């Protein structure tokens, strides 16, 4: 909530990954002087001899971005007495923390989680390619200034996409496709060939999410696991 | 997967197949899903009676597939057996283990909670469908992140959240809620009704975007 | 200049903690204080798991 | 009035699933030609996964196109095969 | 340190390194009139049909870049009575002497140190591609006004990368391959040409931190050695 | 390289794997390397009385790999019967020259100052594992620069670095010091975590993060 007589003000967080697994958890003692937020869209316009032609293929990656100054006399701290120089050391630290470890094309943890404390809205985001940038001009000499930009990936509400957990009914492991691959490991060489023989001529003969029920996908398996156990023919078929 | 629909006073046949696919002439595959006679929707109830199964009327309830799956007889087959009871296929059927609402709510996150029971009698109790994914989201919440023993990123980290009351804190609940809750595939989504903070409890009540 | 014609290539990839074999073919060198100095290295018949 | 238009692409593959491979497409060339004796396509695919180690040659790719938007029961709305081929 | 609770703050200093061994360095009278770090991000974000893809490569280069004065007043040296003129002319020829000679001749130092006692900080340094900028203006007809780029090496808390000590457990040089090059110098014409033949003979039938202690690395290397001085062969294998 | 682990009540073998390789497969290669039977880890100790070297119970210490040498056999022949001697072979051993400790420190970036020295009996004394670092360290930082009669450019400017403890003198001698420290490659890293004046005397301390 913003101040507005009835609540109030409260300010921005900022979660991290913990090295060991878990959090880190940064809050801003002064909230932002700027804040802008921007929506890009990927719609496209071209322009054909005899109409205008509007295209549109969805949401663009929005921008994060906002500007502030760290306040100057000492503040009380859920466990210490921190100064705004080293909260302003501290936020340098997290970043530069943040931004090493991350040689391996992506961090396989957390992006930053963001609150926004003060209008109820809350992203998932990563360092824009503008980066901590930190300033003291002559003026206001005891007052450090930062400049933040990101990038939103999604929603903090809604869960990792690829980690979603599908249906999965029935069985995706099946056991036939696994004891067919060992059948067919034990069997001789010539007994290969000959498996190899029969595919060709009922390939010439042509012309000329699994469930054991409710389900056809996995008919071959079932086929396929016979021809071993009864000898219809020196090998197996398909 | 599907729609319901219930049949409206004289409604005209063709006007179901117009109003859910555009084009009139898919009526054709529409009744070969529900199964239907000649008689395809009828005013009187007392005609019904000959034929039931077989024979619908005002009030009774449709199954409307989705376009995909409009010409596929296997789904025809299938959409001819789970006749008003094709939500199962989807939420699925699995074992009861909530014995009692009254016991495991008032102990919480911890281990030896839950327990297979028995309805009726002998035949082992099977909980169904929206019942299913009752205990499909409730058991999954209350089971820590790290905790099972294949397939680890189950569960959710909220007996981490036991921290300090202030407000922040509980949109770090909220937080931890959501992200849980969205992790299946059967919810589309969820978002946060209200929230109330006591000066010890946290109370705060959740929608979510169950599947058909 | 420690890459020349005919000289085998070892390779490991920090990104996954792969490793990469290859034989040289090829080299282009381009020299230029416009824009820095770069080397590039042709390769052939290569192969993972070194 | 100008026209509106909301392309949706999918792709399916047959022996990794196929639709997570679609969600990851960026762009695609397909050049057919009846002048020369070969056609030839190309498919631009994002870093996001390491697709080095999963799909294997000679793979057969599907692809279809969306012209237009589904609901308003435009003639476009046909899911119409752009192009099928071996990688 | 600053001037707020804790002792008058220490201007910032520049490190430069002494042709003739050891080193000098330069500590600036006044204090810049702006000081801005650029801290970028090298990540680039592109969406596709239906999800956001992030990719990162690392940390980018932290660019340093500061203005700053020269004070009128004299003040005391550690050698002489040096003015804000001479102060200028001494700042221009050490850059001058860093630079000039830095791509022709030799400079004996590899880098700059930068510290930043003011803001608690440190950092190894290089010209920046904009390099020096020194201006005199109508309205500072005493003054002299410099604007410096720099880009940060690393942190100078770590050791240069030429003076990087492995781990190196054991013997570092396999001694046998070592000797067998040597023993190998000695052989006639008849011998390295039998071992030719019999290393092609073995090669055309093969598919059908040295430390002997917990570690077989080392393993070949000796049975050359000692097949070369018993003689398997006229030569010998491998 | 590995890591350290204890066995916690009642954690079965499978646990271990899986919360820190992910896969909870691997656990069967995983036993090798602790050289256990088939009990392979057990709660009781006067079970483990039965044949102590081969298992482990409640509270005993366990050795975990990275994944790299997971699958390699040396790696498994060696943490099998090694057990704790790991971390000395891992750090090192070689002799003991800190026979004066009271003494190299009345003296230091003066030549003569250490010495061979006897443990045991008859054998001139090793040291081993942190001491090996410890050892090491304190005698690199009090060597100047290009002393050692090969591979120079190895040491400290320390001997060089005396001034009138003003600070930026004091931060020069900080930086020498951690520069000398993570020289070597086995050490992550070094901070200052105190420097205090005294007069004519310095004083501060250095933290080190030592590979595990």
């Amino acid at each position: 909530p913003q101040s507005d007589g009835i609540s109030n003000l409260h300010r921005i967080a900022l979660r991290f990954p913990k090295e060991g697994g878990g959090y880190d958890m940064y809050r801003f003692k002064v909230n932002p002087e700027n804040y802008t937020i921007d929506s890009p869209q990927r719609t496209t316009a071209i322009k054909t001899k005899s109409d205008i032609v509007i295209e549109d293929y969805g949401k663009d990656i929005e921008v994060i971005n906002f500007t502030g100054t760290t306040g100057f006399r000492p503040v009380r701290e859920a466990d210490g007495l921190k100064t705004g120089k080293q909260k302003m050391e501290e936020l340098q630290s997290r970043v530069s923390e943040y931004a090493m470890q991350g040689g391996s094309g992506n961090v396989s943890g957390s992006y930053l989680q963001f609150f926004n404390f003060t209008d109820d809205s809350y992203y998932k985001v990563h360092l824009a390619p503008q980066g901590l940038k930190i300033t003291r001009s002559k003026d206001e000499p005891l007052l450090f200034r930062y400049e933040i930009t990101l990038v939103v990936i999604g929603s903090l509400t809604e869960a990792d996409r690829s980690a979603v957990t599908t249906e999965e009914f029935g069985n995706v492991k099946p056991n036939a496709s696994q004891r067919v691959d060992e059948g067919i490991k034990e069997l001789d060489k010539n007994a290969r060939k000959t498996r190899d023989r029969n595919n060709q001529e009922i390939s010439r003969r042509e012309n000329t999410i699994y469930n054991p029920r409710q389900s056809t996908n996995g008919l071959k398996g079932n086929i396929d696991n016979m021809a071993l156990i009864i000898g219809y023919g020196d090998g197996g078929v398909s | 997967r599907f729609k319901k629909h219930v049949v409206q006073h004289e409604e005209t046949m063709q006007a179901i197949a117009q109003r859910y696919y555009g084009d009139v002439s898919y009526w054709i595959d529409l009744v070969e899903h529900n199964n239907l006679k000649y008689p395809y929707l009828v005013e009187t109830d007392e005609e019904k009676m000959k034929d039931p199964e077989r024979l619908a009327s005002t009030g009774d309830t449709l199954i409307i597939p989705i376009e995909s799956d409009l010409t596929d007889v296997s789904a025809k087959e299938i959409n001819s057996r789970d006749k008003d009871v094709l939500v199962e296929l989807a939420l699925g059927r699995d074992l009861n283990i909530t014995a009692d609402e009254k016991y495991f709510n008032e102990h919480g996150t911890s281990d030896n909670i839950l327990a297979f029971s028995t309805n009726g009698n002998g035949d082992l109790d099977t909980v169904k469908g929206i019942d299913n994914m009752k205990q499909q989201l409730q058991a999954r919440l209350l089971t820590p992140r790290g905790s099972l023993m294949l397939h680890p990123n189950y569960g959710s980290d909220l007996h981490n959240l036991f921290g300090l009351n202030i407000p922040e804190q509980a949109t770090l609940i909220e937080m931890e809620v959501l992200r849980t809750l969205t992790s299946d595939n059967r919810v589309k989504s969820a978002n946060l009704i209200d929230w109330k903070i006591q000066g010890n409890v946290y109370s705060g009540q959740f929608s979510v975007e169950i599947k058909s | 200049p420690k890459y020349d014609l005919g000289k085998r290539l070892f390779i490991e990839d920090k990104q996954r903690g792969d490793t990469w074999e290859f034989y040289i073919e090829s080299v282009e060198h381009k020299f230029d204080y416009k824009q820095g100095y770069y080397t590039t290295v042709g390769v052939t018949r290569g192969l993972k798991d070194a | 009035m100008r026209r509106i238009r909301r392309p949706k692409v999918r792709i399916e593959i047959v022996t990794y699933n196929g639709d997570e491979f679609g969600a990851k497409l960026l762009g695609f060339q397909t050049k057919n030609s009846m002048e020369d004796d070969s056609s030839v396509f190309q498919i631009n695919m994002a870093g996001d996964t390491y697709w080095d180690k999963l799909v294997m040659a000679n793979d057969i790719i599907r692809i279809f196109i969306t012209p237009n938007d589904d609901p308003n029961d435009k003639e476009g709305k046909q899911e119409r095969l752009i192009q099928v081929g071996m990688v």
